DNA sequence: GGGGTTTTGGGG
DNA sequence: GGGGTTTTGGGG
DNA sequence: GGGGTTTTGGGG
């Protein structure tokens, strides 16, 4: 039984193609979660594990009308509780983005979110992130050798062996270990993309808008 | 410089004192907020090293010294258990019983690193001699000076440092937790393990397998800067370790950025019995074999023995660079890890073909007998680590026609159209390499631009 | 007081 | 000059 | 000091 919500939530989600309406119904309840950092990372817990949430232009406004007493980017050690949420896919730059793994993210898109504003939470072990988890990154490697594994079976045809006489009476023979290069897709760049996920679209509020929004 | 032993050091003092010791202990240098970073140390010399042993249980005594800093470059990195720090100008004072060594190093404290062993960690993963035997490897500030007069003082330290190790565990039974009670601690804890394997997880990080006295086996992740001293076979302390109640599918201890992985040195008596007592478990593989998704990493071969001390080599070097490198252009032999994507030719029963000697050609052996001395003419595509996230597949030959990995299948070579026996062997081990989370350990011979396996033998 | 430095006598 | 430090103004 | 950083958020 997974404690954690986050990383249950995110392997099923990366276990089922990406696709959100296949992950558990009985996880799509509303959550509440501890508020670790603010700003310049919007940092939210589990009580295991640190996820970044993504706020819609509308989850923003409609926080700022029903509670314009308080500022987002000073929610640092409070909680808060998204009832309305959902979770896609997206392809990026890993080595930039901290809250990825081999150039994919999990995002946690959040639509309607209450702050309980002074609720005391339970003692927890300090937050990891959840991109930095042993298990959770083989989830994602796994979901990676199933869509390799898929491709090379579709592009690699013809049982182009080396010819056996070109490793036998190799004494006279010279080659280029670049021979030994077989390309796994169809993909158009130096980097593998062909995933059958459809990459999920939403647009999202960068960090330092809200930041704006709320001291110019 | 006057030097004075730890159990004669100055409790009214309170003034600048200098010291020669052998750290036993340290975290990592770790930050604490915007403007400092702390080392902690288990430190003993020949005035303290061991508890009225009576009831005392030959459990270790020693000081602890703490080095404050403003930048994590003016602190000791301790890969290893044994060497010897000099320090200059600490106080002392009693903390909680023991006497704890203070300096702030970002004043006007300094510390210098000396080798017990021949060659300090970081030369003996390099491969280089140290200056000489007065030499410290490591040391704050722009300079070290070390007087005549000091020479004996180092040189009796590191004899008697070799006769503690040899003589004690140093690292006794109340310095650390058996795994198989890992569970049942209520925050961070200690581990003194053998590592059973280091696996290649991604380009930054190594999942290491250990396994302690008490037979338990856990995994952790350790950062390739961070820890890249970790070595299969050899004994490590773990200093801070936290066991991870979400990880459902292995056993798994969490380290902080303070936590530290560290060695013993050579005359380690503790380490010399760990290294022959915990022996390899593959119990976690074999069940994981069973199941159709293994989050466990599953090594399925081995290399002869005369090969255990070859240093690996990346695909990426491998297919990228090794017509570019001096250093890789000097070698024939390597070794290397990866994952099998596909195997060529798809037909399990055409990976044995028959070989006419005289003109170098392979055939079929649906005809049968008439094409000549049976042979392996297999094609693996593979990748790695280091070729994770490009669109390629590399090709790694099991072409044993001249002997080089007739072996690998523990399987001869036999007319898999004819015997099944031999066939469905075949088709299983194609199974278990293609499957997620398999990988093979392999020495390879580079020829006419290819790799072929060599002394390498499935273990399942 | 004492470093390293240049301030080369004096702040906080 | 400026730190850490305690010398709390002044050495070399 | 048996601990919690980040132009370092895969040494810190
Ligand atoms: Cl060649
Ligand atoms: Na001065
Ligand atoms: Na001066
Ligand atoms: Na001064
Ligand atoms: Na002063």
């Amino acid at each position: 039984q997974q404690q954690s919500a986050f990383k249950q939530l995110y392997t099923e989600l990366f276990n089922n193609e990406g696709d959100f309406s296949k992950v558990s119904s009985n996880l799509k309840k509303p959550l509440k979660c501890y508020v670790k950092e603010s700003y310049p990372h919007f940092l939210v817990t589990d009580g295991y594990f640190f996820v970044a949430p993504y706020f819609t232009k509308e989850a923003v406004n409609e926080f700022h009308a029903k509670f314009p007493n308080v500022n987002i980017v000073d929610l640092t050690d409070k909680v808060i509780v998204i009832n309305n949420w959902s979770l896609e896919l997206r392809r990026v730059n890993s080595a930039e983005v901290f809250t990825s793994y081999a150039n994919l993210e999990a995002r946690l898109i959040v639509h309607s979110f209450k702050p309980n504003l002074q609720e005391r939470l339970n003692p927890t072990r300090y937050p990891v992130n959840l991109f930095r988890d042993d298990e959770f990154k083989t989830t994602i490697q796994h979901f990676r050798h199933t869509a390799l594994q898929a491709a090379i079976n579709k592009t690699v045809k013809g049982d182009n062996l080396v010819d056996i006489s070109k490793v036998a009476d190799a004494a006279g023979k010279k080659g280029k270990v670049d021979a030994g290069i077989v390309k796994a897709s169809a993909s158009k760049g130096d980097e593998f993309s062909d995933f059958s996920f459809k990459e999920g679209n939403t647009a999202t509020l960068k960090i330092a808008d809200i930041f704006v929004q709320e001291k110019g | 410089y006057e030097y004075v032993e730890l159990a004669k050091a100055s409790l009214t003092s309170a003034q600048p004192q200098h010291f020669y010791a052998v750290v036993i202990d340290a975290t990592f240098p770790y930050k604490t907020n915007q403007e400092r970073y702390i080392c902690s140390l288990k430190i003993v010399d020949p005035t303290l090293y061991l508890k009225q042993q009576k009831g005392a249980g030959d459990a270790s005594d020693y000081a602890t010294l703490v080095l404050y800093a403003k930048r994590f470059e003016d602190l000791p990195i301790i890969h290893r258990a044994g060497d010897i720090i000099r320090v200059h100008r600490a106080t002392l004072r009693l903390y909680n019983g023991q006497r704890q060594f203070n300096a702030n190093v970002f004043y006007s404290s300094s510390w210098a690193l000396f080798s017990t062993d021949k060659r300090s960690v970081t030369q003996e993963i390099n491969n280089q001699d140290a200056v000489s035997d007065t030499t410290p490897f490591s040391f704050s500030s722009k300079h070290a000076t070390i007087e005549k007069n000091e020479i004996s003082i180092l040189q009796n330290l590191r004899k008697w440092a070799n006769q503690y190790f040899s003589s004690y565990s140093v690292i006794s039974s109340d310095m650390y937790t058996a795994l198989n009670k890992a569970q049942a601690q209520k925050g961070d804890f200690d581990v003194v393990a053998k590592i059973l394997q280091v696996h290649e997880l991604d380009e930054y990080t190594n999942e290491l397998k250990l396994k302690d006295a008490s037979g338990q086996v856990f995994y952790t992740l350790s950062l390739k800067l961070k820890f890249p001293h970790v070595r299969t076979g050899e004994v490590v302390r773990i200093r801070s370790a936290t066991y991870d109640e979400t990880s459902t599918q292995k056993k798994v201890l969490i380290l902080s950025h303070y936590s530290n992985i560290i060695t013993f040195i050579q005359s380690s008596k503790l380490a010399k019995e760990l290294r022959a007592k915990i022996q390899d478990d593959h119990s976690v593989e074999v069940a994981s074999l069973k199941k159709n998704v293994s989050l466990n990493a599953v090594v399925l071969t081995e290399v002869d023995k005369k090969h255990a001390a070859l240093p690996s080599t990346s695909l990426q070097d491998l297919f990228h660079h090794a017509d570019s490198d001096k250093e890789l252009q000097a070698q024939d032999t390597f070794r290397t890890q990866f994952y099998v994507t596909k195997i060529e030719p798809s037909d399990v029963k055409e990976w044995v073909k028959g070989y006419d000697r005289k003109t170098k050609k392979s055939s079929s052996l649906k005809g049968a007998s008439g094409k000549g001395d049976n042979i392996f003419q297999v094609q693996f595509l593979v990748k790695d680590a280091s070729t994770q996230l490009n669109n390629n597949t590399y090709r790694v030959l099991l072409y044993t026609q001249d002997g080089l990995g007739a072996n690998f299948f523990n399987v001869k070579a036999d007319n898999l159209h004819k015997n099944a026996d031999a066939r469905k062997k075949l088709e299983d081990s194609a199974e278990l390499l293609t499957k997620f989370n398999s990988y093979v350990d392999a020495v390879v011979e580079r020829r006419n631009g290819f790799y072929l396996i060599k002394d390498t033998k499935l273990i399942y």
